[PDB]
C-alpha cells in the first residue's frame, strides 16, 4: 500500500490489484520542467546583462 | 473621563467634549498590504500624508419630516484634494475609512439616528425591469435622500426609495449587524467608525466599483417647542487611512 | 473476485449523505486564500447580536418607520400600561422577523435566554421610571401593575445612562422549546408599566418615545434544521 | 461545543451596575441572568453543533430542472449555470457577503412516453450525455453535431435505471472568494450592465439522447442539485423580507416590515 | 446470562418454615424449589439472551401504507407520523411508561397498471420522491409545487428495481423519554383535548411520482417500516385486555377476563 | 476498482437484519439522560412477579 | 476495529463507518438483571427462612 | 487510516481514495467561536460592572 | 510546480544592458520585468500542474461509431483502428512527433427499434460481442460464422443496461515510439503510398449481436473512446491551421494567416 | 458473503476518472525506450518560445 500526498491549494492510500503494469492508474504527479533545451539551445552560454555580441 | 477624544492624521484634528467610544471594523485595524497577498508586481505609491487627513463633505438639514440620506464612499471623494488625482492616473488602489458624523443640539431637544456602513449595498429600480442609473445612485459628496412614499412604476430609471426597506428590499431593523453606532440628543454628539478594507480581490477600480455605503436614518423623529432653534445640520468627515496605489496610466 | 453482498439503501439518494466522489476537473490550483475580515463559523454569533422590535404595528404603521416607536406620555393618573406581548420568538408576530427570529425560523427546538434592551430617546430634562415584568405560564396575562409585580421585574430609572436590560431567563419543564406555536411548550407574557410619571420643564415637549432591542445570551442553541415559510416562488426567475 | 453553565447568585447591595448601560455605543451588553436575580447552579451540556456553517449549508438543494424531446428536430437542453433562479437557494447563500466552497453535483433524470400513432410501441433502455463547455469553447447547435465529441470538455453517460450520477468541482473562480453582491458597473464609462451579472461566467451545461427515435416519441427531463463543501463565510447580512422578481438584478415591491395586530397591549 | 443452577438437598425436620409467608406485605417469595423437596444437583446452562428488552423490540414492524396515482390531480400522499394507527407494535410498546431508542426506517414501494385507453402502452422506469417536513415549515399544495425543492428538509430519491432506502433517525424528544401515556390536559383551564395527543409532534411524510403521466395511469403504494435501536425502557405497565377502537384515546368496550369453563374441577 | 462478485442475498429486505445505514439528520443533539426510577433490563423481571390467577370463571 | 466474542451455544470484527452514533449497528449483548427491584421493594429485608411477622 | 471519534450524546475509521482534496467528504466537526468581533468591535473594553460613560 | 516570485529592484545607472539582445542567434531573452522596471517583492503560489503532458492528453475522446442491423444478411460491423477520421484527437496528438503511451478503451452501445410489421413486439435483453483480430488471422464473413469463435483472439460480452466495457492496452509497436507523421515511401523504388499509412498496421475491431432476429429488427450504434495513460513525447511541432480534408494523407487548401481588421492602429 | 452498500455515481462513465482496468493482453514485453532527443515535460515550455506576430492584417 503507496501512501502520497493528495494534491490541495492530507494523504490518500494506493493499492495495485493486477499483475501488469499497464493495468494502474494514471501517473498525474510528475512535475519536472527543463524549458532550456528549446529557449536556450546555444554553444556558448549567454550572460544576461553582457551584449550578444562583442 | 471616557467622553473626550482626539483625532490627529495629518496637519487636520477633531476634538470631541461629548462622545460614545469608538468602533473599529469587525475588530480589524486599517494597514497596508502583504508580501504573501499582493499580485501586481510593480512598486505602490503611498503618498501618505497628502492624502491621509479629514475631507469634510456638505451638510444637510434635519427637518422634521426627514426619511434618510446615504452617500456612496470612494465617489464623494472623488474631487477631494489630492486623493481624487492619484484615483485618475492609476488604475487599482486600496483603502480604509474613518469616518466622524457630527450633530449638535440643546438639552429641549429630542431625536435619535442610526449610522450604519453596508459593504456592497446594491440598490433596486422602481421599474421592475431596469437597473437604476449612476445620477441617482450617487452624487459628488452631496446626499441623495429616502422618502417616505413609496416611487412609482410610471418612471424608467429611478432608486426605490422606501426607507422601511432601506433601498435594498430588507428590514431597516436589522442593519444593526452591520458596524454602526447611535446619535441620541439626549446623550450623545458624535459618532465615529474606523473600517478596513473589505474585498474578496486584493486591490480594485475604484471608478467602477462602491464598496462601502453610509446611511443616516432618523428612528426618531426630531422634535422641539416653540422658542428653540428650528435649524439643525448634520456634517460628514471622512479621512481615507493606509491608501496605495497601482498602474500609471493616462488622466482618465 | 471477493464476495460481497449488498444491504437496503443501495442505489439511492438521500440528500443529507456523506460520501466521496471522483472529482471531475482533476489536478486544478485553486487560488491562494486571503484574510477578510469578519469571518462567521457559527450561525448562533450572528443570533447574539441587537436588533431593532416593531412592537408598534397597529395596523397602520407597518409601512412606516412608526412601528418601532413606542409612544410615552404624562398622564393624570398612575400605574398604566406601555406595552405587551407574548414570548413567542418565532411565531408572535413582534418578534417574528427580528434577526434572531429569523435564524430560529430555519431549526424546530430552541433553548437558553433572552435578553431585551430598552433605550428612552426622549429630552434630556425628562425624567421617569418603569416597569419591566415578565410573568411565566399557568395563569392568565396580568392586568394591573400589582399582578405583573409578582413576577420576575426590573425597576428602570432614567438617568445618564439611558439602557437597561431585561434578562428573561430559562424557566421551562423541558430542555428545548418549539419554535413554531404550541399550547405545550408556552414561554409567558413581556409586560411594561409606569411606575411614576414623566415630569417635563416648561417649553418642553410631553411626548417621548422608546426603542426595544432584542438579542440572546451566551447559552441560546438551537436544534433540527428545517425551511422556512418566508419565502415563496411559482416559476424559475 | 458545549455551551456555558449558571453560576449561583446571592443578593447584592452594591455600587456595581450589570443591568445599566448605553446602546448608544453600538456595544451589545455582556450580562447573564445570574447578574439581576438570585440564580442556581445548573450544568447545561447543550451544544451549538448543529448551527455551524458546515452543518447548515451542506444540504443539496434543487437549482433548475429542463426538458427535452426524442423525436424533434434540434431537441436537446441547455443551461448557464446560476444560482439565482429558485427562491430557497438564493435565500440561504445572500445571507454572507463572500463564500468560499467546493461543491458536489447529482442529476436525477426521468423519461415519459408522448403519443405516438404506431402499434407495438416497445423501446430498449435510454442512455443520456451530459456535456460542460466552459467559457469560451464550442457550443452544439443540433443533435447530430461535431462538438460532441467531448475531447477535453468533462462529459458523462448515464443508464436509466441506476444510481444516480455524481461528481465534484473544486473552487473554481478568478477572485480570492464568490460573490454574492456587487455594487457596480462592467464598464468603466459606468454605463450599461450594473449589478452580479457582471461577476457570472461560469460556463453552459448541455443535454441530449444518446439513442436513435425508434418509433414512439420519449420527453425526458433532468434535474440538478447543488451540494457545497468546506465552506468559509465572511461578512453576515439580513435576511431578504420582500420576494424576488427577477435572476439578474434585486428589484422588488415594497411591503411592510411585520403583520399588524389591533392593539399595542394585546396578548 | 445463564440462569441459576440447582441445589442437592436432604430430609429436614426443623424450625424454618420456607413455605410459609405472607403476601400481604407486597412481596414476592423467593424461594427455589430445593426448600420444599429433596432435589438433585443440577447443572443448567440455559440463557436469558432472548428475552432482553434489546432483543424484544429491535425487529422491523409495519406502521403505515399509503396510496397515490400518477393521472390524477393532486395526486400525493401524506402522513402524520404516530405509532397508532397498527394494533400489533402499540401493544409492545405499551407494556411500558417512557420509552428512548433511535430509528431505522424502510420504506417498500409497489406499482400498478390502471384501465387505460391508449394501444401500446409501454411506460419506462418510475421513481419516486419522499420527503420530511418538522412541524412549521412549508407543505406542499399540489405535485407540481415549489414546496418540493427540498433545500434544507431531508427527502430521499429512489428507481424502482432496486434494494429498499433506509436511513436512520436519532432520539429526537424535547423531553428526556418518549412518553407512550399522559394523563393531563394541554391548557392551564382544563378544557378541550385530553390524552396522549398534547405531546405528539413529529412532522409529515410526503410522497409523490417524479415522473409524468406518459400515456396511461400508474398507482404507486408505499409502506413504511419501524425498527427501534438502542432501547431503555422504564415502569412496566399490564398489557391490554380489550380490543383498541381509536387512535387518539384509549376508549374501549368493557370485555371478560378471560374465557368460561364449565365446572371449578374441569381439567 | 478493486474486482468484488455478490452472493446471493442481495437487495433483499430480512426484518431481522443487523446493519448499518446513514443518518438522515447528521451532528444531532440528544437530549442528556435522566435517573427514571423502574428501568427494564429483561422481560424476565416482569414474568417474576405475583399476579391473582382466574380459578373461578364457570359460564358466568 | 473491534473484535468480539460470537455467541454459541470463535471471534468476528467490526468498524464503524459513519460519523454519528445513531448509525451504528444494535447492542444485542447488553445481558444485565435486577429483578429486586420489582420482587422485593421492601424497606427491611426479609429472610427466608425466618417468619414474616413476627 | 484515520481514526476519529464519532459525535454522540467509540470510534470510526477513514481512509481516502482519490488524489485531489476536493474529493474528500465534509468537514462537519469543526467547531469554533468567536462572537466578539461582532458584539464588542469598541476599541476601549468595557468592564460589565463600570458605567459605560463616566 | 511552483512559478518564479518577483524580486525587488531599485533604480539604476550602469553599463548592463538586460533590455538590448539580439534574436538573430536563435535564443530567447531571459529577462524577467524585474530588469526593466521598478517592482515590489511578491511570492508567488501558483503551480503549472494543469499543463503537464500527463494532464493534458490523458481525457476520453471519440475516435469512432458504427451501427448494425439484426434484421440484416451480414448485419455486422468492422473498423481498421486508427486515429485520423476525427478532428479534435487529430489536432492534439499532432503538436508531437514521437508518442509513446498505454491506452485505455471504452464502449457505449445503444439500440433502437425500427419500423417492423407484427403486432406484440416485445424483445429480451440484447448482448453484444466484439472482437479484436491483429493482422494476419481469419475476419468473420458473416454474422453465423466460425471465425467468431475467439480461440486466442481477444473478445468481450456485454448485456444492455450495465456499466459500459472497458479494459487495458499496453504499448504495442515496433518501433520504440508511435509516429504521427512519416516522410518516406514504403516501396524501396520510391512509387506507390507516400505518407503515414505506410506505418499503420493495428488491426480490425469487429462487432454483432449475439441473439436472434425473434419478431422485429434492431438497429444498434456502438462508439469507441481512447484515453492515453503513462505519456511520453518529443520534438513538438506547430498546431494545424487549415481544415483536415482527408485521412491517409495531409493535403489541405490554402487560408490566410489570420483574420483581417481595418487598420494598422486599430484597436 | 462481506455487506457493501453501493452509493451514487455508480455504472457511470465520467470521462476524465481515474481507475484501474484489467489488460486485454496480458504479460506482454513492450519495445525498450530509447533517449530521443527533445522531451517535452510540459506544455509551458513550447510557450516560452518566440513567435513571429502578424501586426499587418490590414484586408489584403
Ligand atoms: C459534468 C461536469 C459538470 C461541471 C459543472 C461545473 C459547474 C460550476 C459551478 C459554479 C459554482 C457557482 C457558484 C455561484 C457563483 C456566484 O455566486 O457568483
Ligand atoms: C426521509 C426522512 C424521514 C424522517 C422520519 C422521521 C420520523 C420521526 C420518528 C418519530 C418517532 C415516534 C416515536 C413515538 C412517539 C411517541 O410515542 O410519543
Ligand atoms: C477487445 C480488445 C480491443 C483491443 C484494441 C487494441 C487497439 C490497438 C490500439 C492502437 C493504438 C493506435 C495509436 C496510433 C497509431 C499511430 O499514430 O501510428
Amino acid at each position: 500500500a503507496q501512501v502520497s500526498t493528495q494534491k490541495t491549494g492530507i494523504h490518500y492510500t494506493n493499492i495495485n490489484y493486477y499483475k501488469d503494469a499497464a493495468s494502474n492508474s494514471a501517473n498525474r504527479q510528475d512535475f519536472t520542467q527543463d524549458p532550456g533545451k528549446f529557449t536556450e539551445p546555444v554553444k556558448d552560454i549567454m550572460v544576461k546583462t553582457m551584449p550578444a555580441l562583442n | 473621563s471616557d467622553r473626550v477624544r482626539s483625532i490627529t492624521l495629518g496637519n487636520s484634528t477633531i476634538t470631541t467634549q461629548e462622545c460614545a467610544n469608538v468602533v473599529v471594523g469587525y475588530g480589524v485595524w486599517p494597514e497596508y498590504l502583504k508580501d504573501n497577498e499582493a499580485t501586481a508586481e510593480d512598486q505602490p505609491t503611498q503618498p501618505d500624508v497628502a492624502t491621509c487627513r479629514f475631507y469634510t463633505l456638505e451638510s444637510v438639514q434635519w427637518m422634521k419630516n426627514s426619511a434618510g440620506w446615504w452617500w456612496k464612499l470612494p465617489d464623494a471623494l472623488s474631487q477631494m484634494g489630492l486623493f481624487g488625482q492619484n484615483m485618475q492616473y492609476h488604475y487599482l488602489g486600496r483603502t480604509g475609512y474613518t469616518i466622524h458624523v457630527q450633530c449638535n443640539a440643546s438639552k429641549f431637544h429630542q431625536g435619535c439616528l442610526l449610522v450604519v456602513c453596508v459593504p456592497e449595498a446594491e440598490m433596486g429600480c422602481s421599474n421592475l425591469n431596469n437597473t437604476p442609473e449612476f445620477s441617482e445612485l450617487s452624487g459628488g459628496d452631496s446626499a441623495r435622500m429616502f422618502t417616505d412614499t413609496q416611487v412609482g412604476e410610471s418612471n424608467a430609471k429611478k432608486v426605490q426609495t422606501a426607507v422601511w426597506n432601506a433601498g435594498m428590499g430588507v428590514g431597516v431593523g436589522n442593519l444593526t449587524i452591520f458596524p454602526h453606532q447611535w446619535i441620541n440628543l439626549r446623550t450623545n454628539n458624535s459618532a465615529t467608525l474606523v473600517m478596513p478594507y473589505i474585498n474578496s480581490v486584493p486591490m480594485d477600480n475604484m471608478f467602477r466599483h462602491n464598496n462601502l455605503t453610509l446611511m443616516i436614518i432618523p428612528f426618531v423623529p426630531l422634535n422641539y417647542s416653540e422658542g428653540s432653534s428650528p435649524y439643525v445640520p448634520i456634517t460628514v468627515t471622512i479621512a481615507p487611512m493606509c491608501a496605495e496605489y497601482n498602474g500609471l496610466r493616462l488622466a482618465s | 473476485g471477493l464476495p460481497v453482498m449488498t444491504t437496503p439503501g443501495s442505489t439511492q439518494f438521500l440528500t443529507s449523505d456523506d460520501f466521496q466522489s471522483p472529482s471531475a476537473m482533476p489536478q486544478f490550483d485553486v487560488t491562494p486564500e486571503m484574510q477578510i475580515p469578519g469571518r462567521v463559523n457559527n450561525l448562533m454569533e450572528i443570533a447574539e447580536v441587537d436588533s431593532v422590535v416593531p412592537v408598534n404595528n397597529t395596523e397602520d404603521n407597518v409601512s412606516s418607520l412608526k412601528a418601532y416607536q413606542i409612544p410615552v406620555q404624562s398622564n393624570s393618573d398612575n400605574g398604566k400600561q406601555v406595552f405587551g406581548f407574548p414570548l413567542q420568538p418565532g411565531a408572535n408576530n413582534v418578534l417574528n422577523r427580528t434577526l434572531l427570529g429569523e435564524i430560529l425560523n430555519y431549526y424546530t427546538h430552541w433553548s437558553g435566554s433572552i435578553k431585551l434592551t430598552f433605550m428612552f430617546c426622549g429630552s434630556a430634562m425628562a425624567t421617569g421610571k418603569f416597569l419591566l415584568a415578565y410573568s411565566p405560564p399557568g395563569a392568565g396575562v396580568p392586568k394591573n401593575r400589582k399582578d405583573a409585580m409578582l413576577g420576575t421585574h426590573v425597576i428602570w430609572d432614567v438617568g445618564l445612562q439611558s439602557s437597561c436590560v431585561l434578562c428573561v431567563p430559562w424557566i421551562s419543564q423541558t430542555h428545548y422549546r418549539y419554535v413554531v406555536e404550541d399550547e405545550y411548550t408556552a414561554a409567558g407574557y413581556v409586560t411594561c408599566w409606569y411606575q411614576t410619571n414623566i415630569v417635563v420643564p416648561a417649553d418642553v415637549q410631553s411626548s417621548c418615545d422608546i426603542l426595544c432591542f432584542v438579542s440572546a445570551c451566551n447559552d441560546f442553541s438551537v436544534r433540527m434544521l428545517k425551511d422556512t415559510p418566508f419565502i415563496r416562488q411559482d416559476t424559475f426567475y | 461545543a458545549r455551551v456555558a453553565d449558571t453560576i449561583s447568585s446571592r443578593p447584592t447591595n452594591s455600587e456595581s451596575i450589570p443591568a445599566l448601560t448605553a446602546a448608544e455605543t453600538g456595544h451589545t451588553s455582556q450580562v447573564v441572568p445570574s447578574d439581576t436575580m438570585q440564580t442556581r447552579h445548573v450544568k447545561n451540556y447543550h451544544s451549538r453543533s448543529e448551527s455551524s456553517i458546515e452543518n447548515f449549508l451542506c444540504r443539496s438543494a434543487c437549482v433548475y430542472y429542463a426538458t427535452y424531446t426524442n423525436n424533434s428536430k434540434k431537441g436537446f437542453a441547455e443551461w448557464v449555470i446560476n444560482t439565482r433562479q429558485v427562491a430557497q437557494l438564493r435565500r440561504k447563500l445572500e445571507l454572507f457577503t463572500y463564500l468560499r466552497f467546493d461543491l458536489e453535483l447529482t442529476f436525477v433524470i426521468t423519461s415519459a412516453q408522448q403519443p405516438s400513432t404506431a402499434s407495438s410501441v416497445d423501446a430498449p433502455v435510454q442512455t443520456h450525455q451530459i456535456m460542460y463547455v466552459p467559457p469560451g469553447g464550442p457550443v452544439p447547435t443540433k443533435v447530430k453535431d461535431y462538438a460532441w465529441q467531448t475531447s477535453t470538455n468533462p462529459s458523462v453517460f448515464w443508464t436509466e435505471g441506476n444510481a444516480p450520477p455524481r461528481m465534484s468541482i473544486p473552487f473554481i473562480s478568478i477572485g480570492n472568494a464568490y460573490s454574492c453582491f456587487y455594487d457596480g458597473w462592467t464598464q468603466f464609462s459606468r454605463n450599461g450592465v450594473y449589478g452580479i451579472n457582471t461577476l457570472n461566467n461560469m460556463g453552459t451545461l448541455y443535454m441530449r439522447h444518446v439513442n436513435e427515435a425508434g418509433q414512439g416519441p420519449i420527453k425526458s427531463t433532468v434535474r440538478i442539485y447543488f451540494k457545497p463543501k468546506h465552506v468559509k463565510a465572511w461578512v453576515p447580512r439580513p435576511p431578504r423580507l420582500c420576494q424576488y422578481e427577477k435572476q439578474k438584478n434585486v428589484n422588488f415591491s415594497p411591503i411592510g416590515v411585520t403583520t399588524s395586530r389591533t392593539d399595542i397591549i394585546t396578548t
